[PDB]
RNA sequence: CCGAGCGCGGGAACAACCGAGACCGCCAGCUAAGGCCCCCAAGUCUGGGCUAAGUGGUAAAGGAUGUGGCGCCGCGAAGACAGCCUCACUGGUCGAGUGGCGCCGCGCCGAAAAUGA
RNA sequence: GGGGAGGUUUGGCACCUCGAUGUCGGCUCGUCGCAUCCUGGGGCUGAAGAAGGUCCCAAGGGUUGGGCUGUUCGCCCAUUAA
RNA sequence: CGGAAGGGAUAACCGCUGAAAGCAUCUAAGCGGGAAGCCCGCCCCAAGAUGAGGCCUCCCACGGCGUCAAGCCGGUAAGGAC
């Protein structure tokens, strides 16, 4: 019969943005966030590390994208959907363009949320220092 | 950016040179910075004012402290004024050079649940020539199978005034440091006895 | 390329001169050898995308030589009965049929003078400045097309 | 083939399209179609090209110094092609390439719709 | 003569609905599309100017009151930036 | 009393510098200007922004149980409700 892991404790790690490909990066933030790494792995759990960006207000981002490439919102009242490009996305608030990519990427379940919330991104460098600052590339 | 708290007293009409004006008065008050806001500790700038006062009964609270802290006669009512910056003691209406031009916030008079017809000034039916029980009613409200669900923010008979409202760049026709008064044109919101609060305008 | 005062950077050549000094931005992606007196600009490979690069950085550079050395500067013609040039201290101002004559002061860098009503002399050390300068007066009043009044430059009419 | 296989895998979802005919059980193995960056199992595999349009992510006649590949035909160090008013051409001079056509691959324009993409 | 786009017209087919999907016009309330009527910005003109013509960009807002007819539409009166 | 003024990024279009292509070219690198439209700006809602934010001031021990941990039960405090 096979195994069940019991609590374990989570492993906070630390990704250096800047330079990186946006979806590249998101893919691999993402497969850390669940377990999938680790091998005793459990799809019902929450056991992803507890990744943490900075930088990333300088994520790299081939073609055009930036001018063309355009996230897009919908209050519920007519005309309601606004859109908004990659450009201006970054020139406030950009935290929210990798953050976009990684939730993207998660399992849309009631755990799906539970772990992007285990994902810490800021415009850094620098955060909250609690433990561990694992690099890692 | 200039401000200060005040009751809507009343309105009534004078004399520049020869020609008739509306005037409503706004008791300006005495206003007694109580505290100030700051990016130091509080991320924007902005002077928290005071009005009227308030005899120690309710005061029990814990605003005896906040009171203290900077020394001043309790007050019963106290808003920000965001963003004025004047100086550590007490605005009054000396702030406002007659000829200059206001912005005055107040609440609506409330005309608890109001019909579309006095909401929203829809047409309603006809009062003759057919229907009879339609003659304020506000018709159709959709399509029919698409969308097939009425739209958001449909104008509908609900709550109507009672709301902060805020009428704009009206002129400061006249003031009065005597008994604390100040005269604009006429066209503020709320009831009178109402809390307001003028202040400058946007123009230039 | 003599007077030449060139420094390559990780991807901005920089002259310098008698007239003063100007970054000139040259993709990384090319060869800026700097000789003894006479800088040269290498393109790596024969593709299509190198081709425009070079020719255009070789020129780019040659611009800002012949600038911080010699410098530009354009000729403007004033043109129509009413319509005149005037300085002001430093600001060029001129009438030209609006209800208001126009007021245009220099932007850093630049500095044009007036040798009479009908001339105006724009120079500058960057190209660039002058060229677009040249023309943002030229704009205060185009050329008319079906006379032979406001602004020129030396090219003859339309008519 | 569905009907009677709206039982199973793929095609987002979809009777008849691709795989395949479910007697029952198994926390075993191998393959099919289709896939192997994340949602989601499996290579961000190896070697070589093409595409710069989000093409790919689904339209035509037709049009264009888009871009690579191929071929033939005209000028030229007897100095040629541009611009030095020039094209031709000699002294000029960068001087060694240049002009015309045709075939192929991928792309470009042609390309306007009604609740929010 | 040739190629298309749209799904407002006129049709073709007979797939849902015949143990029921109420049909025209008006009123009320609208919202969306843009292939734009007006206002905004432009190119060209057989653009002197004023005004037009044509194409391009552009929904933000606006887009009148009556006479005849059930009419939609249309015609007409008086206007309009339309 | 309101539609704004103003700042920013732009569409068509107008240019600067400028090759590929010794010329030329607004463009392929790069830069400027440019709409009642876009983003701000104005007014309103707004931390169930479960990502539930901030600031100022006020109150503060345990009284018997639960040997572990999360809890249970009487009186209170600031203060709140009837
Ligand atoms: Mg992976
Ligand atoms: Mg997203
Ligand atoms: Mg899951
Ligand atoms: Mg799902
Ligand atoms: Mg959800
Ligand atoms: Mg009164
Ligand atoms: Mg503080
Ligand atoms: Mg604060
Ligand atoms: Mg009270
Ligand atoms: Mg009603
Ligand atoms: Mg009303
Ligand atoms: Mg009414
Ligand atoms: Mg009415
Ligand atoms: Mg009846
Ligand atoms: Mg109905
Ligand atoms: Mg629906
Ligand atoms: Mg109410
Ligand atoms: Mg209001
Ligand atoms: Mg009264
Ligand atoms: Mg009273
Ligand atoms: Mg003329
Ligand atoms: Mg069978
Ligand atoms: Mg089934
Ligand atoms: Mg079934
Ligand atoms: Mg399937
Ligand atoms: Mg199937
Ligand atoms: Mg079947
Ligand atoms: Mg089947
Ligand atoms: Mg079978
Ligand atoms: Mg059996
Ligand atoms: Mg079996
Ligand atoms: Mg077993
Ligand atoms: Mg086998
Ligand atoms: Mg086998
Ligand atoms: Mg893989
Ligand atoms: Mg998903
Ligand atoms: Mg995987
Ligand atoms: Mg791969
Ligand atoms: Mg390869
Ligand atoms: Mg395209
Ligand atoms: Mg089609
Ligand atoms: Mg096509
Ligand atoms: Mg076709
Ligand atoms: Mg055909
Ligand atoms: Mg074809
Ligand atoms: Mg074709
Ligand atoms: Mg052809
Ligand atoms: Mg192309
Ligand atoms: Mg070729
Ligand atoms: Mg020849
Ligand atoms: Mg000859
Ligand atoms: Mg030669
Ligand atoms: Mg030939
Ligand atoms: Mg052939
Ligand atoms: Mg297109
Ligand atoms: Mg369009
Ligand atoms: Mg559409
Ligand atoms: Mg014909
Ligand atoms: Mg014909
Ligand atoms: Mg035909
Ligand atoms: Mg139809
Ligand atoms: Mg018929
Ligand atoms: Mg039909
Ligand atoms: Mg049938
Ligand atoms: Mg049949
Ligand atoms: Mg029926
Ligand atoms: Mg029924
Ligand atoms: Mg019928
Ligand atoms: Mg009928
Ligand atoms: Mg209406
Ligand atoms: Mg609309
Ligand atoms: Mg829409
Ligand atoms: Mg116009
Ligand atoms: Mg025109
Ligand atoms: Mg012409
Ligand atoms: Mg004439
Ligand atoms: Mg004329
Ligand atoms: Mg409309
Ligand atoms: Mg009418
Ligand atoms: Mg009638
Ligand atoms: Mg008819
Ligand atoms: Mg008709
Ligand atoms: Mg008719
Ligand atoms: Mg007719
Ligand atoms: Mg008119
Ligand atoms: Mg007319
Ligand atoms: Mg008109
Ligand atoms: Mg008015
Ligand atoms: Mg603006
Ligand atoms: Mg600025
Ligand atoms: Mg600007
Ligand atoms: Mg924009
Ligand atoms: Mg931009
Ligand atoms: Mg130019
Ligand atoms: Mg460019
Ligand atoms: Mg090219
Ligand atoms: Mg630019
Ligand atoms: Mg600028
Ligand atoms: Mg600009
Ligand atoms: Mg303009
Ligand atoms: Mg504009
Ligand atoms: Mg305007
Ligand atoms: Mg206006
Ligand atoms: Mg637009
Ligand atoms: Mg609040
Ligand atoms: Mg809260
Ligand atoms: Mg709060
Ligand atoms: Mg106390
Ligand atoms: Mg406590
Ligand atoms: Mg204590
Ligand atoms: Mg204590
Ligand atoms: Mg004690
Ligand atoms: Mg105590
Ligand atoms: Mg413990
Ligand atoms: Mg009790
Ligand atoms: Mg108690
Ligand atoms: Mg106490
Ligand atoms: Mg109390
Ligand atoms: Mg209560
Ligand atoms: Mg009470």
């Amino acid at each position: 019969k096979t195994y069940v892991p019991k609590q374990v404790e989570p492993r906070w790690v630390l990704i250096d943005a800047e330079g990186k490909t946006l979806g590249r990066l998101a893919t691999k933030i993402a497969t850390l966030l669940r377990g999938k790494h680790r091998p005793d792995w459990t799809p019902n759990v929450a056991m992803g590390d507890f990744v943490v960006v900075v930088n990333a207000d300088k994520i790299r981002v081939t073609g055009k994208k930036l001018e063309q490439k355009i996230y897009t919102r919908y209050s519920g009242y007519p005309g309601g959907l606004k859109k908004i490009p990659l450009e201006k996305m970054l020139a406030t608030h950009p935290e929210r363009v990798l953050e976009h990519a990684v939730k993207g990427m998660l399992p849309k379940g009631p755990l799906g949320r539970r772990l992007f919330k285990r994902l810490k991104v800021y415009a850094g460098p620098d955060h909250p220092h609690q433990a561990q600052r694992p690099e890692k590339l | 950016m200039k401000g200060i708290l005040g009751v809507k007293v009343g309105m009534t009409r004078i004399f520049r040179d020869d020609r008739a004006v509306p005037v409503t008065v706004i008791l300006a008050g005495p206003c007694p910075v109580v505290q100030r806001r700051t990016p130091e500790k509080d991320g924007y700038t902005a002077v928290q004012l005071g009005f009227l006062p308030q005899n120690p009964k309710r005061v029990n609270r814990p605003l005896k402290g906040h009171f203290a802290k900077a020394g001043v006669e309790p007050v019963r009512i106290l808003r920000e004024i965001r963003d004025f910056n004047p100086e550590g003691d007490t605005v009054t209406v000396e702030i406002f050079k007659p000829g200059e031009r206001v912005d005055v916030t107040g609440t609506s008079k409330g005309r608890g649940f109001a019909g579309v017809m006095k909401r929203w000034n829809f047409a309603g039916g006809p009062d003759s020539h057919g229907a009879h029980k339609i003659h304020r009613h506000p018709g159709s409200i959709g399509n029919r199978k698409t969308p097939g669900r009425v739209y958001k923010g449909k104008k509908m008979a609900g709550h109507y005034g009672a709301e902060r409202v805020t009428v704009m760049n009206l002129e400061v026709v006249d003031v009065i440091p005597e008994e604390n008064l100040l005269l604009v044109k006429g066209a503020v919101p709320g009831p009178n006895g109402g809390l307001v609060i003028v202040r400058e305008t946007k123009k230039a | 390329p003599k007077g030449v005062s060139v420094e390559v950077a990780p991807g901005r050549v920089k002259v310098k001169g008698p007239k003063g000094e100007l970054e000139v931005p040259v993709s990384p992606e090319m060869r800026v050898v700097v000789e003894e007196g006479v800088v040269r600009v290498e393109r790596p490979s024969d593709e299509r995308r190198h081709k425009s690069l070079h020719g255009l950085t070789r020129t780019l550079i040659a611009n800002a030589v012949k600038g911080v050395s010699e410098g530009y500067s354009k000729e403007l013609l004033i043109k129509g009965i009413g319509y005149r040039a005037r300085l002001v201290g430093r600001a060029l101002e001129l009438t030209v049929g609006f209800s208001h004559p126009v007021v245009v002061e220099p932007p850093e860098g630049i500095t044009f003078e007036v040798p009479e009503p009908t001339r105006v002399r724009v120079s500058g050390i960057d190209k660039q400045k002058v060229g677009q300068v040249a023309a943002n007066i030229r704009a205060i009043r185009k050329p008319s097309a079906y006379h032979e009044k406001g602004i020129y430059y030396a090219g003859e009419p339309v008519r």
